[PDB]
């Protein structure tokens, strides 16, 4: 059964995709945009 | 041409008609958004203690003379029906929005299905539509009569709602045992709601199935045209509008003082109005006399537009006015 | 194969060179089949022979059990499990669909034609003949498809009203309930309403066995009238032609209403990453279908279980699938 830490690790694993998402997601953005 | 301001007739040329019809749609569709949008509101500011003829409730005592959530009389014990015919008629309206859309840019700019198409001229096609809107009309008024079999409206003589002879004959008469505007007998209401149902499913049978005849051909001079048509139809709705505006004023079977209030009074200044005979607070009104009034005047300026559109159908052009004035200094 | 993305010819991805091969992705849909009706039926058995009669199910972690006992298979009044055999023959009569379904698999990957357009002329298997641009061709398949769901949902809900009915939560045992059939009450749950008032969990919050078995039975209907509608028309309409779609094919809103391999792929695994989420919010409150007689009352694991699955499902193979149908449909 989930406890409240396990889905605090779960919201962690929301947030670190999130900023690995928006970081990745500028880096290729902004490479693509002056190629 | 057309300015912006009178863009609609734009969508009075037959080379963009099928835009036209979306148009038609898209009214509809407002008209059934509202009847969810309102009512909601309504929900919202309906309390239930208070007698329904003291705040801006329109709708929900329409539904309480229909059933919908009425006991012993004076009773509320459900605000989900209210909400229920609500969220149906604004679902429907989603609906309608996509036809009106599929029309508007999606389907075929002019329809010349082939049997949609029509003319303005046709009067066979003319005919044949007619018929079928005056079967789906009938159909509707079979419908309220099957419910008046089955479920049963408010009665205030028995004080609840409860289910259910054609003397309509004599009802037309004006005998001094009818004025149907004075009708207090729910057999009365369900019979002559038949005999119009059965009526206009006849009608519509006939127009289908016959074509327009030479007899009535003559005495429709001008009406074989658009700003014809359209002045023919806003003369019916204003005619519609008095009688039901004078049925709400006077009749109480089928408005119940309960949701309604008492009453009107027929009161004459320099044009008609509705006084409420009822000793509410000052600033307030009963819905009855809201629904009286503003039904009453928006039929009057529904039969000025009707003279307005009629005219310009017939030879008649209102921008010479002016010119005329000019002329005769 | 029919793509040429990057890498369609990479062993890691060998899945795609079915995409036009008829005979061969039949075989392999039924094999997979065969695996998930193998799962069933063995760990049912394996679950039988472990159980303990003192012991209630929640306190044993059996994961098929409960949805049997949910049924009335081997448990009496009270909702304690009394005989353990109709357990037993259903993980039996699973197993011998696998088995039927890996024969046909292996029938159709070896024995059978590969592409059934190389069938011989009208030989019972041209008319099995469907091609991923007609929609002719797979509209009876969704039809006969719908035919084969109604029917079973229909015949889940007939048993229930007639046929030693289902084990209902508030009677305490197995019981023929009477189905409530209010069309609109049914409907109303689609968007909250419960009789009680609006709810957050949609069709979770019925709170009695005839709502759902009522549910149930609007459902077969509605399913059969559309696998009708699908088998005998088979002709697109203007709902899924002209139909607005946002799109990188043509930047911006268009009305094209594209068909591809991989768009259909992608609808269907959107279709069951929703039933996912749809299933989480059930077995996260709805304990009328999960009486917590059997499936326990704490059950936030499963239902974050299935929030994975369908947030997988519905965002990343819907997404992946329809972005790659949608560049496919520069052909
Ligand atoms: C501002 C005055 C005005 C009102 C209030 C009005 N229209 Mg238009 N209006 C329509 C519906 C409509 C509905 C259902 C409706 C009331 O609910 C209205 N309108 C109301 C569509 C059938 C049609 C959309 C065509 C289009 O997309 O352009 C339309 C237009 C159009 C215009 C213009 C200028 C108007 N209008 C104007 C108005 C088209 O050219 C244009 C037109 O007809 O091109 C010839
Ligand atoms: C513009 C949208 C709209 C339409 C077209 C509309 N009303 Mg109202 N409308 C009424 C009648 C009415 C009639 C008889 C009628 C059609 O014949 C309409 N309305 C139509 C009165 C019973 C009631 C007060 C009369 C009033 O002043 O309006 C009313 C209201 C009110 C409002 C509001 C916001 C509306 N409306 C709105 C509308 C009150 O606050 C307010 C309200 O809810 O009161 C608490
Ligand atoms: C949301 C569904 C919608 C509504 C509300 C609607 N139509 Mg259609 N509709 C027609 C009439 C019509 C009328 C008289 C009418 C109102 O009573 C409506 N519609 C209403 C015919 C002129 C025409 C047949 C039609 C169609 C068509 C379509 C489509 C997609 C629709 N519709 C859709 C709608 C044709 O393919 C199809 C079409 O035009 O393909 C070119
Ligand atoms: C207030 C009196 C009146 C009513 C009752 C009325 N119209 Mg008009 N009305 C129309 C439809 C209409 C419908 C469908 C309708 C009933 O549902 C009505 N009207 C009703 C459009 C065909 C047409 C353009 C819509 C438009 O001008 O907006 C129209 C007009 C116009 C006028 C005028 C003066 C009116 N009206 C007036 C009315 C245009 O200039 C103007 C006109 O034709 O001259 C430029
Ligand atoms: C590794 C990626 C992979 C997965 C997980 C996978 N396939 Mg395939 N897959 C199929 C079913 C299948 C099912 C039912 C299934 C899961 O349920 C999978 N697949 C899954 C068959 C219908 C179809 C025919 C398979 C076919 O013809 O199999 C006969 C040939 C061989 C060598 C048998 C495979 C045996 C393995 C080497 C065992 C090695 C293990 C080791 C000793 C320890 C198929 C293909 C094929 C390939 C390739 C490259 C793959 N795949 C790859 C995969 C064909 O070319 C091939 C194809 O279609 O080419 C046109
Ligand atoms: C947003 C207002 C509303 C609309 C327009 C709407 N739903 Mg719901 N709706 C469903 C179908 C649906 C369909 C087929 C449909 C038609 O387009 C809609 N809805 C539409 C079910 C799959 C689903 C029941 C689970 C559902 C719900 C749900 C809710 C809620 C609150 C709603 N709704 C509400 C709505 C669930 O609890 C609940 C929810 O949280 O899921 C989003
Ligand atoms: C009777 C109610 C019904 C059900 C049970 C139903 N459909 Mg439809 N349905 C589809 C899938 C589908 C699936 C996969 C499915 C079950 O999972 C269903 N349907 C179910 C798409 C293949 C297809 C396009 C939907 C689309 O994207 O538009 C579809 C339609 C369509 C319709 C209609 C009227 C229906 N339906 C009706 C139904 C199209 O016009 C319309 C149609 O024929 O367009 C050509
Ligand atoms: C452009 C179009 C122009 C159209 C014409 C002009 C319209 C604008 C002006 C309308 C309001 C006129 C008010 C007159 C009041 C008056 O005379 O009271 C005084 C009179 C008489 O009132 C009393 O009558 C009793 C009779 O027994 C008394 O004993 C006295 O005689 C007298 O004091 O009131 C009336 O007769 C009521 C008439 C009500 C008419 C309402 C018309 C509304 C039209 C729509 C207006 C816009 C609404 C927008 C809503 C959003
Ligand atoms: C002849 C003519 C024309 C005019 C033509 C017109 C406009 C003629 C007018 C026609 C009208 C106004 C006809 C109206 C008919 C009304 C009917 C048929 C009413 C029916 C109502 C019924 C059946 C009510 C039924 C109940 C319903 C209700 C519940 C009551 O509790 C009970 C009960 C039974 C009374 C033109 C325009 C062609 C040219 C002119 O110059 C001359
Ligand atoms: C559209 C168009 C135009 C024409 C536009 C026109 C002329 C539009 C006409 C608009 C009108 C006159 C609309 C009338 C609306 C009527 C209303 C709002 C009725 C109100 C009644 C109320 C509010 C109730 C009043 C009570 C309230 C209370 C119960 C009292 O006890 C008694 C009683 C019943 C009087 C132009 C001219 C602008 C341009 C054209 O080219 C196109
Ligand atoms: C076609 C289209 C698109 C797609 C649009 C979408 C996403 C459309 C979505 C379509 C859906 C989600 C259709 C699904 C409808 C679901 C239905 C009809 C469910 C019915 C279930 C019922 C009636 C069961 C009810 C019960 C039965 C059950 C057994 C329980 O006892 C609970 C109880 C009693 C409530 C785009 C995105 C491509 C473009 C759009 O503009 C248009």
């Amino acid at each position: 059964t989930i406890t409240p830490s396990l889905q605090g690790f779960f919201y962690s694993i929301l947030f670190g995709a999130i900023v690995l998402g928006l970081l990745g997601g500028g880096f290729i953005f902004f490479s693509q945009k002056d190629k | 041409e057309y300015p912006w301001y009178s863009g609609n007739s734009r969508l009075e040329d037959p080379a963009v008609q099928g835009k036209w019809l979306a148009a038609h749609i898209a009214q509809i569709a407002l008209i059934v958004f509202w009847v969810g949008l309102n009512t909601f509101s309504e929900n919202q500011a309906f309390d239930t203690s208070l007698p329904m003829f003291d705040q801006g409730l329109v709708l929900i005592p329409h539904l309480a003379a229909l059933g919908f959530g009425v006991g012993s009389g004076g009773v509320v014990t459900n605000t989900f029906v209210f909400t229920q015919i609500g969220a149906i008629h604004m679902v429907s309206s989603f609906v309608l929005f996509g036809g009106a859309y599929f029309h508007a840019k999606i389907g075929p700019s002019v329809l010349a299905t082939d049997q949609f198409a029509f003319s303005w001229d046709d009067p066979k096609k003319l005919g044949y539509i007619l018929g079928h809107h005056l079967v789906l009309i009938g159909t509707g008024a079979l419908l309220f009569v099957l419910w008046i079999k089955f479920h049963g409206i408010y009665d205030p003589t028995i004080g609840e709602v409860r289910t259910v002879g054609d003397v309509v004959l004599k009802y037309g008469w004006f005998t001094p045992g009818y004025n149907c505007f004075f009708v207090d007998n729910l057999e009365d209401l369900a019979s002559g709601h038949l005999f119009i149902g059965l009526v206009d499913i006849a009608g519509g049978i006939f127009h289908i199935n016959v074509a327009p005849l030479p007899w009535s051909k003559v005495v429709n001079k001008y009406t074989y045209s658009p700003d014809g048509l359209l002045g023919t139809a806003i003369g019916g709705l204003a005619l519609m509008g008095f009688i039901s505006a004078y049925f709400c004023a006077v009749n109480t079977l089928v408005y119940p003082v309960e949701f309604f209030g008492p009453a009107l009074e027929v009161k004459f200044g320099i044009a008609p109005y509705f006084k409420d005979t009822a000793d509410l607070a000052d600033g307030f009104y009963t819905s009855r006399a809201w629904l009286a009034n503003i039904t009453y005047y928006l039929a009057f300026y529904m039969l000025q537009g009707h003279l307005y559109h009629t005219l310009k159908a017939m030879g008649f052009k209102f921008e010479d006015i002016p010119a005329v004035i000019a002329r005769d200094t | 194969t029919s793509v040429l993305s990057n890498f369609e010819n990479e062993w890691w991805a060998g899945n795609v060179r079915m995409t036009d091969l008829s005979g061969m992705l039949l075989g392999a849909h039924l094999c997979h089949a065969a695996l998930m009706s193998v799962v069933p039926g063995a760990f049912i058995v394996q679950e039988v022979a472990r159980y303990q009669p003192g012991v209630s199910l929640p306190d044993q972690g059996m994961i098929f059990m409960p949805h049997l006992a949910a049924l009335g298979v081997g448990v009496g009044a009270g909702g304690e499990i009394v005989d353990t055999y109709p357990f037993f023959v259903i993980g039996v009569l699973h197993f011998f669909i696998a088995a039927v379904c890996c024969a046909a698999g292996l029938f159709h990957t070896f024995r059978g034609e590969t592409d059934l357009n190389d069938a011989p002329d009208d030989s019972y298997a041209a008319a099995f003949r469907y091609e991923w641009d007609d929609f002719e061709s797979l509209s009876t398949i969704v039809g006969h498809h719908l035919v084969f769901i109604s029917v079973a949902c229909l015949i889940f809900a007939v048993n229930a009203t007639y046929g030693t009915g289902m084990y209902d939560i508030n009677t305490d045992t197995v019981h023929q309930i009477s189905p409530n059939l209010n069309p609109i009450t049914l409907i109303g749950y689609l968007f909250g309403f419960t009789p009680d008032g609006w709810s957050g969990a949609g069709m979770a919050a019925v709170n009695n066995m005839e709502d759902v078995i009522g549910g149930h039975f609007l459902i077969g209907v509605i399913d059969l009238l559309g696998a009708a509608f699908h088998i005998l028309y088979r002709k697109p309409t203007p709902l899924f032609t002209k139909h607005p779609v946002f799109s990188p094919a043509n930047g911006g809103w268009s009305n094209v209403g594209m068909l591809n391999s991989e768009l259909i792929l992608s609808w269907s695994v959107a279709s069951v990453g929703f039933m996912g989420i749809s299933s989480s919010l059930f077995i996260r409150y709805c304990d009328v279908a999960y009486p917590p007689v059997f499936h326990g009352v704490d059950r936030t694991g499963a239902a974050t279980l299935q929030l994975i699955l369908g947030l997988v499902w519905m965002l990343g193979g819907g997404l992946w699938h329809g972005l790659r149908g949608e560049r496919l449909y520069a052909a």
